[PDB]
């Protein structure tokens, strides 16, 4: 009947970016201008698609991916970007079709002397493929000597903690992010809008 | 073209301290870990420690009992080693060298060396080259053996050194050749027994040959085998 976007956008907890969450969305109708004309979205960028035109289109499947990153990293959530987040955590394909929605979540996801519950992957042997997810925590080998699962010189736990405090620069504050991706396949299209 | 240019010789007397540099070029400095190796005159190679230049992380051979400290200067792409409380036993040639991981393992480029003149841990791996000198004839097939006191898998490298030069990397991962190394050189072995084989030995193979393990810290080297080549 109606696509459950409030379920995604208004969730209490958000995933860490390295463990980003995907909600599949099918067999429903929703107004996207509800979202575009919503409030306090500091980023609303679309690719291959216009927000207003989403009401006139039908897609086979629509995925809503959500996670939290730093403010200065929201720019990496875009086709063709590089950096720790795009390379190791959440990668959009070069020909991405969808929208990227972000908003500052400082006073929900920070803490007194720092919230250290959101993590990101700082090390990885190779870059992620688009929409790949890596939740492993194997020790990362930075030199010729193997680590054998022990942290030490050139042997690093691969995740790093976000230093989310109020009084950080706003570029360091947490932002929640939702990425909608749209796919039109041979099968019947069940996500349309009014 | 990678280059590690080290600073010039030093003469000191007991109790004082030395700081030597290693200026790099030809590659992105922060992408490769730098190691330091000591060679006492006529003696074998000893690993001092390493430093990851991207984050400043470092480690040291406990044999040095804390007398070395490694630093880097990312701006000038330069690594430093400072030695303190120098004694008679610290006179040696000191090398910087680059860990080539993840492409060519172990020490794929070396500086030219810096002359400085004035038992181990129970779990340290000992690499034994039981032959110190071999004489063969041109054209022979030569086998240099190296035994590890503990299993080191295939994390073994071989180097070649001619007098007055830094070691030249020949073999890593027990059996792979570094760039530009002739096919006459092959390495074999796994576990604890390793061999370097030179097929059809030539005059330019006159050198001393060293094995090394990088399976565990401290990195350790065999004692070296000098190869003399006669007509
Ligand atoms: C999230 O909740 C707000 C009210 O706090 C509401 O205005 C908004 O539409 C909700 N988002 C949805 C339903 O996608």
């Amino acid at each position: 009947n109606l696509c459950p976007f409030g379920e995604v956008f208004n969730a209490t907890r958000f995933a860490s970016v390295y463990a980003w969450n995907r909600k599949r969305i099918s067999n429903c109708v929703a107004d996207y201008s509800v979202l575009y004309n919503s409030a306090s979205f500091s980023t609303f960028k679309c690719y291959g698609v216009s927000p207003t035109k989403l009401n006139d289109l039908c897609f086979t499947n629509v995925y809503a991916d959500s996670f939290v990153i730093r403010g200065d990293e929201v720019r990496q959530i875009a086709p063709g970007q590089t950096g720790k987040i795009a390379d190791y955590n959440y990668k959009l394909p070069d020909d991405f079709t969808g929208c990227v929605i972000a908003w500052n979540s400082n006073n929900l996801d920070s803490k007194v002397g720092g919230n250290y519950n959101y993590l990101y992957r700082l090390f990885r042997k190779s870059n992620l493929k688009p929409f790949e997810r890596d939740i492993s925590t194997e020790i990362y080998q930075a030199g010729s000597t193997p680590c054998n699962g022990v942290e030490g010189f050139n042997c690093y736990f691969p995740l790093q903690s976000y230093g989310f405090q109020p009084t950080n620069g706003v570029g360091y504050q947490p932002y929640r992010v939702v990425v909608l991706s749209f796919e039109l396949l041979h099968a019947p299209a069940t996500v349309c809008g009014p | 073209e990678v280059q590690l240019q080290q600073s010039g010789p030093e003469l000191v007397k007991p109790g004082a301290s030395v700081k030597i540099s290693c200026k790099t070029s030809g590659y992105t400095f922060t992408e490769y870990t730098m190691h330091w190796v000591k060679q006492s005159h006529g003696k074998s190679l000893e690993w001092i420690g390493g430093i990851n230049p991207n984050n400043g992380d470092n480690t040291y051979n406990q044999k040095l009992k804390g007398k070395a400290t490694l630093t880097v200067h990312k701006s000038s792409s330069t690594a430093y080693m400072e030695l303190r409380s120098l004694t008679s036993e610290d006179s040696a040639v000191y090398y910087c060298a680059r860990d080539g991981y993840p492409y060519y393992y172990a020490l794929d480029y070396w500086g030219q060396g810096t002359s400085v003149t004035v038992g181990g841990g129970g779990s340290d791996i000992v690499m034994t080259q039981s032959q110190k000198f071999m004489s063969t004839s041109v054209g022979d097939r030569v086998s240099v053996t190296c035994k590890a006191s503990q299993n080191v898998g295939t994390n073994v490298a071989w180097y070649q050194q001619k007098p007055g030069q830094s070691p030249k990397p020949l073999i890593y991962s027990a059996s792979s050749r570094y760039s530009g190394v002739p096919d006459r050189f092959t390495g074999s072995g796994s576990g604890t027994d390793f061999t370097l084989t030179i097929s059809n030995v030539q005059s330019e193979d006159l050198a001393e040959y060293f094995c090394q393990q990088y399976n565990n810290y401290p990195w350790t080297f065999g004692g070296g085998t000098k190869l003399e080549i006669k007509a």
